[PDB]
């Protein structure tokens, strides 16, 4: 009552900008959910509006519903699907489960959309041209990040890149960055076959291309949004899909505890301690 | 000659003879030269060499299927060769 | 020259360090006197990255930046040309020097007690020569009713 | 070198039914990832494809969309978003400050659209009418899940849950649990008028149509997968989406460490333990 | 089958050095757990078995015990242990409740110790004089990690910094690090 009155100064603790709970209706980084709906956004307009404030393009929405399509999952071989698998498997909980599997994102696994887009935005900004971008990740130790596959090669495409580079080429009105990356995949793929631009690989430079060719953004927004880890983003949520299959498979096919095989660890224990 | 040398060397050469080089007050001037750069080295000159050509020997004509082994034989590292001399053979 | 007028109801200053209950009296003062813009553009804390820093104007919650680097904040705030120097003072003198620089700043105030005598001397002569005003050391400041108020000059509101 | 001459068994100790990542072509539940993308489902058939193997209808991936669409985020107050806005201003990381509000999801905060779906779907298989229904809920000491909004009622709608029951009434072959909810709201709203299907509510019901009335379950599957919380499943991948945002806008804001105010907090230690 | 009789060769996928499960008796780094309970260490032992993989010495283990006590809570104001009981009013889960307090602990909550750490070890090791430490660290533009209390100071001691300071001084055989902090 004394703040209705307007008697007393209290400093609010907290900042936000993505959505607006109290009032009417719902809005959505200033966009009423009616409007949402009426604009026939999907998940990616929603995405847009959620992650970036932005009203972004509707090949930008496609792009973005697309790669959430193209990640949501690889597999149970994998560190997080494993892990998620082994979760649901010891009786616990589907949110734990997810939760399990999605800790294991970060440097090794998950990491590479991330790393692959920093990586070729810095060769691309520092103006070095590819074969100079390759010799110096060569003398540096590095592998390329977003570069090579297991088997296929060129004349044996990946096709969830085709199918990426050809909605890139066709709707995007700019792909410097695409450009870069797939002459720095031609030197590669000199080398040997197998490295070629992977779905990492593309999707990271594709999506620094959305941010900084669609009109939304200015360079420094798109810069700020790679860096505070947008594709990271991303990569989550596009795998969380797989891991809730995973989840339910496991506890649709009713998997009892996991244990791991003792003669698939090797017991290295000092003599004494 | 010097320079001549230094283009032996740079561009990779290991066969190249200028004969004849007829030199008068008016200058230099390369009549004929033969030639055999190493194909090898293609990946330290082809800024250099551009879009080289390795004529085949003169004679009979290549085959599509022979040009086809040859691109075979860039597609990875392995060794891919094929040559003919009569197809009418029974001998494969 | 040193001028014949410090603070008006447009006098920008930039705060050297992180004295929020001070800007925040600033603040009100500017407030209460009816100033178009609070007095503080900018502040200065070299501890930390840029961000903003939330204040009051009024009962309105207002942001304003904090910068890394003295330069920064003069390149985004020309409008500045008063410095309020929190300092202590073992960074008083090397602060006043690099604000001495910039020749928008015309007015700097120190508050710091305790500078040795010859490194204020030096302030003195590197002052005189720029033509910028100093509001000696160990003081609070000074006041100009309706127009500036420096730091926490005349207590609470 | 054993196996391959097949001289050894050995047990596999997974199953997996979801996703075939070995093979030229990655693979949702027996289709193709060209394939998925030339048939344009989106993020829904990809979604029925990775959590219930199924080929579903055009509508139900679309209402699946929609689904995760209104679900996206509710605003910084409730305790996950609470959760990750903390856990991302102690400059943690994406995939931390995620886990940290996903793992509020459960009975009180994000499990009303399951626990809708169950009391509906239990009330309705049970052969009670709507007013016997309300009655049993009453006399249990039970509020009814996804019933009862703090400010909308009848003559003021949602206006989400109206785009949800507007596509579900156009789209959906048979909605049976749907008008027995709308029959239940029918009831409370006579009570007082704020006692109207909620969102939770009408994504529960309309999820149980959905899986039971389209055809591509038996009624033991659809039961199956509201069992094993699928609609749990929609909820977080929904709300996943909004708590990203809240992490990316707290990163953006650069928000610093928070501290809860020690006036906010309320200390009755014992004397001396 | 093909295993024991030796006739087949698999890789182990995993490797482990900390505790051995299989067998008559659990070991907790190459020593039984019946060995664990009668050598009397107590649970600043058993990390040193399971951590370090070391038999500490006595004074080691109390150490840890007594630096897991002074850690053990600060209230419920900080962000983790407001997540922790967020989750726990959200009717969650004891797991589920400290984990999410939990996740919160990295830079700017919980890794003084670390930071402290560090820091400090850098200066030392690089043979820098406390004096030349708080310079550059100045210059630098960081402040020092593990230095600064909201309310108390000299003459107003920490008291379980005192602790932890006395046992120290009485217990460690030597104090190189400390003595270079106690200077700056
Ligand atoms: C406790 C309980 C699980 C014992 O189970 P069990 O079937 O007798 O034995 P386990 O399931 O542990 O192991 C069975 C075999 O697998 C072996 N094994 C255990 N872990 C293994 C691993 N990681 N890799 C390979 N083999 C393993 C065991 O050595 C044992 O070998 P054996 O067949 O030569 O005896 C059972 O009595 C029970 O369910 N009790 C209910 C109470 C309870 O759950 N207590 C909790 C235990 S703390
Ligand atoms: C340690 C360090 C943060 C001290 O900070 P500080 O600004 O002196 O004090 P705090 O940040 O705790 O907060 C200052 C005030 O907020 C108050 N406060 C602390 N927690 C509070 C809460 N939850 N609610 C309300 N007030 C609170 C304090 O009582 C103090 O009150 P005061 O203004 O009357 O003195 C600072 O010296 C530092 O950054 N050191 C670097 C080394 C380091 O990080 N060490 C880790 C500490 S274990």
């Amino acid at each position: 009552w004394a703040r209705e009155l307007g008697l007393i100064r209290k400093p609010a603790s907290f900042m936000t900008s993505i959505c607006d709970e109290r009032g009417q209706e719902l809005i959505y980084a200033g966009m009423p959910i009616t409007e949402v709906f009426k604009e026939e956004m999907g998940i990616g307009g929603v995405l847009g509006l959620l992650w970036f404030q932005k009203r972004l393009p509707k090949y930008s929405c496609q792009f973005i519903e697309m790669c959430l399509m193209v990640t949501a999952d690889h597999g149970p071989a994998v560190s997080g699907a494993h892990n998620t698998i082994i979760c649901a498997r010891a009786g616990k909980d589907l949110v734990s489960s997810l939760t399990s599997g999605l800790l294991t994102i970060g440097d090794r696994f998950g990491g590479a959309l991330d790393a692959a887009a920093k990586m070729f935005s810095k060769a691309f900004d520092s103006g070095i041209i590819p074969m100079e971008f390759v010799n110096k990740m060569k003398k540096e130790g590095k592998l390329i990040m977003g570069i090579g596959h297991r088997v296929k090669s060129i004349n044996n495409p990946d096709m969830r890149v085709q199918i990426l580079k050809d909605y890139v080429r066709q709707h995007f009105p700019a792909t410097p960055l695409l450009d870069y990356a797939l002459e720095v995949e031609k030197i590669t793929t000199s080398k040997k076959p197998n490295l070629i631009l992977n779905v990492a690989g593309l999707i990271g430079v594709a999506f620094v291309d959305m941010l900084r060719n669609c009109g939304s953004f200015t360079r420094e927004e798109a810069d700020e949004y790679i860096d505070i880890g947008a594709l990271n983003g991303i990569f989550v949520l596009g795998r969380s899909m797989g891991f809730i299959g995973h989840y339910l498979d496991q506890k649709r096919l009713k998997q009892g505890l996991y244990r791991h095989p003792w003669d698939d660890i090797s017991y290295v224990l000092p003599e004494h301690m | 000659i010097s320079g001549l040398f230094n283009f032996y060397e740079d561009l990779y050469f290991t066969y190249l003879e200028i004969n004849p080089l007829v030199v008068t007050k008016d200058g230099v001037y390369v009549l004929d030269l033969a030639a055999k750069v190493d194909a090898t080295a293609d990946y330290i000159c082809k800024v250099k060499w551009g879009d080289i050509e390795f004529p085949p020997p003169f004679g009979r004509e290549a085959y599509p299927e022979e040009a086809y082994i040859a691109d075979l034989d860039a597609k990875s590292g392995a060794s891919l060769k094929l040559t003919l001399l009569n197809p009418k053979g029974r001998i494969w | 020259g040193k001028s014949t007028t410090l603070f008006s109801r447009h006098t920008k200053a930039i705060v050297w360090g992180m004295q929020t209950r001070a800007v925040q009296g600033m603040l009100d003062f500017d407030y209460v006197c009816s100033r178009d813009e609070p007095s503080v553009a900018a502040m200065v804390y070299p501890f930390t990255g840029d961000h903003k820093q939330k204040f009051y104007w009024g009962h309105k919650e207002i942001l304003i930046p904090v910068f890394k680097n003295m330069a920064d904040a003069m390149r985004k705030h020309p409008e500045v040309d008063v410095l309020i120097n929190f300092a202590s003072l073992r960074s008083a003198y090397d602060s006043t020097m690099e604000t001495m620089n910039y020749a928008q700043i015309r007015t700097i105030a120190i508050i710091a007690e305790g500078i040795p005598e010859a490194l204020t001397r030096k302030l003195i002569k590197k002052a005189d020569q720029k033509g910028v005003t100093i509001i000696g050391p160990a003081t609070v400041g000074g006041i100009k009713p309706g127009c500036f108020k420096i730091g926490n000059t005349g207590g609470m509101l």
